[PDB]
RNA sequence: UAAGAAUAUGAUGUUGGUUCAGAUUAAGCGCUAAAUAAGGACAUGACACAUGCGAAUCAUACGUUUAUUAUUGAGAUAAUAAAUAUGUGGUGUAAACGUGAGUAAUUUUAUUAGGAAUUAAUGAACUAUAGAAUAAGCUAAAUACUUAAUAUUAUAUAAAAAUAAUUUAUAUAAUAAAAAGGAUAUAUAUAUAUAUAUUUAUCUAUAGUCAAGCCAAUAAUGGUUUAGGUAGUAGGUUUAUUAAGAGUUAAACCUAGCCAACGAUCCAUAAUCGAUAAUGAAAGUUAGAACGAUCACGUUGACUCUGAAAUAUAGUCAAUA
RNA sequence: CAUAUUAUUAUCUUAUUAUUUAUAUAAUAUUUUUUAAUAAAUAUUAUUAAUUUAUAUUUAUUUAUAUCAGAAAUA
């Protein structure tokens, strides 16, 4: 049959219809006792131009096409180049987009700073209105104002250790008295340790 | 797609029908026979050891 | 189936080179040399060459020339004998032989169980079968030359699949392209023709042999103190030419490529290789004289005819002698 | 500074050959229109041979391109 190689696409766009193909097969170099890869690049004939950089193709023997034109991309065997193309492409849009969305939020954020305290609590709590108490609508009370973040996070990680320590003491103790682990297996529907953490971590 | 001048698959194997190799190579007298002279003789040994080789 | 030795050093160990022991030759030279058998023999000036030979053969292709017999009257024609190739013809010298100049890969070599352009209505010269072998003209005549007669591919329809093409079958189109007679016998008839045959030749077609053309992959010396090279250059699209692909060659249009520090380009050097020779334990290294294989050349260069195939040891022109 | 060989060319010259334009009362064959010497039978009618004419195949003439090889220059 016709000689056959397999190689990756090294250089394309530059030709009509040619495409550069490096292919590699192994030689014994008896001189230092090593099976080693022989390089080679072949100008390769590509008909409908399909080939990009990085392609793994297959190239089969041809009639003589030009003066070192010999074979013609017979198949593509993986497509990296077209993928390379097809993000580059993606990207130009992609990124634009949030980028001028952030660039809005930006100057949102800078608009709040422009148009923008202790005095408002001082007339929040002496008042307790004279024109200011509506003014200050307008941006039991004192604490809910005076609401810091760290607060929700320590209520969150409270939970979180809570989980975690909950799912692990059932864990260990349905594993230790095992006759009620088979009644949960059976309430619920070596690999029974795994299905048993399964239902016990479903269970909270 | 192959290239424009090319053909996409190797040529079609051409396989042997050794009757018909026979047939054509080596024919056998259609005519009956002539039988005369000495030379014709001689030729006509030679030609059947030929065909039968 | 792998052996070392002498020489450093005041002495020692080590590094390190030099040299030696072994085999061999396309060998030369010095001294010496009995017979026989076998294998070889200008490596240098691809320098110049006296002289003689190395490719002729066919008379059954056509023409000439004699002598006897016969008939006819200086000759004519038959039969039988001969001589003739200083006349026209055919076949044979693309081989073999020799040589190694060029050639470092633009066509060279080696290898592959490699390819396609799917290499031509090509046989060169033998087989196996078939069918033909017709007229003039020209030469003195002809199997010499002319002219004329007769005898796969492209279309379209389908079929399939080894399928995105090929193959198959059919129908057309044109294919549409030849030739040759001599030597003997007889048999007719009227020396003349003719009809058969036995011979050896001619042409055409099919297949087989033998063979040719082209391409790919890998390998093939030294110098980068030759580092950049390349514009038909690298690629695309057509046309021309070819049996046939390709910037192969010619023409046009484009694109701007291609090679290169794993060494391009350039320069120098060299015919290449083996189941051949040498050597070594072997890997290898060397040779390429002999045996064989391949290439190139036949005083130097280019071109052309013929031919299937030639820049032919041919022919033309030029150079050298 | 002198001698030699090899290669290259926006240069000059150039055998040969192949293509390439254009020209021939240019030739040899076929086609005409005509002019010449023969034939035969009874004014000829046909043959052979020249004139003019238009298609092929050649030669002469040149146009253009390429080309052995020289010359000049450069390496
Ligand atoms: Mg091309
Ligand atoms: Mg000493
Ligand atoms: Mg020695
Ligand atoms: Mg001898
Ligand atoms: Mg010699
Ligand atoms: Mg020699
Ligand atoms: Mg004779
Ligand atoms: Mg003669
Ligand atoms: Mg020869
Ligand atoms: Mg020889
Ligand atoms: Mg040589
Ligand atoms: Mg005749
Ligand atoms: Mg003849
Ligand atoms: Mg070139
Ligand atoms: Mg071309
Ligand atoms: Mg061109
Ligand atoms: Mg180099
Ligand atoms: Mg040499
Ligand atoms: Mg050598
Ligand atoms: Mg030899
Ligand atoms: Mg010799
Ligand atoms: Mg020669
Ligand atoms: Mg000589
Ligand atoms: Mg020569």
């Amino acid at each position: 049959a016709r000689q056959n190689f397999l190689g990756l696409v090294v250089s394309q766009g530059k030709m009509q219809k040619t495409v550069k193909v490096r292919v590699e097969t192994k030689v014994f170099n008896k001189k230092i006792n090593k099976e080693l890869f022989h390089r080679r690049d072949y100008l390769v004939h590509d008909e409908g131009e399909i080939s990009r950089e990085g392609d793994l193709v297959r190239i089969e023997a041809t009639r003589p096409l030009s003066k070192r034109k010999f074979f013609a991309i017979a198949e593509i065997i993986r497509n990296k180049g077209q993928q390379f193309a097809l993000y580059e492409s993606e990207a130009q849009l992609s990124v634009a987009k949030e980028e001028a969305q952030k660039a809005k939020e930006f100057l949102d954020k800078r608009s709040v700073r422009e148009n923008k305290l202790l005095r408002d609590i001082r007339t929040i709590q002496d008042a307790l209105t004279p024109k200011e108490l509506l003014e200050i609508k307008q941006r039991e009370t004192v604490r809910q104002l005076l609401q810091l973040d760290i607060s929700g996070l320590e209520v969150n990680l409270e939970k979180q250790r809570s989980l975690i320590d909950r799912i692990q003491t059932r864990l260990s103790e349905l594993l230790s008295n095992d006759l009620k682990c088979d009644q949960f297996l059976k309430d619920h529907g070596n690999i029974k340790k795994n299905l048993l953490r399964k239902h016990v971590m479903m269970d909270m | 797609k192959h290239p424009k001048g090319s053909h996409r698959l190797s040529p079609k194997v051409n396989f042997i029908d050794v009757d018909n190799l026979i047939a054509k190579t080596v024919a056998e007298p259609q005519s009956i026979k002539s039988s005369n002279g000495s030379a014709q003789k001689v030729r006509l040994q030679k030609a059947e050891l030929r065909r039968k080789f």
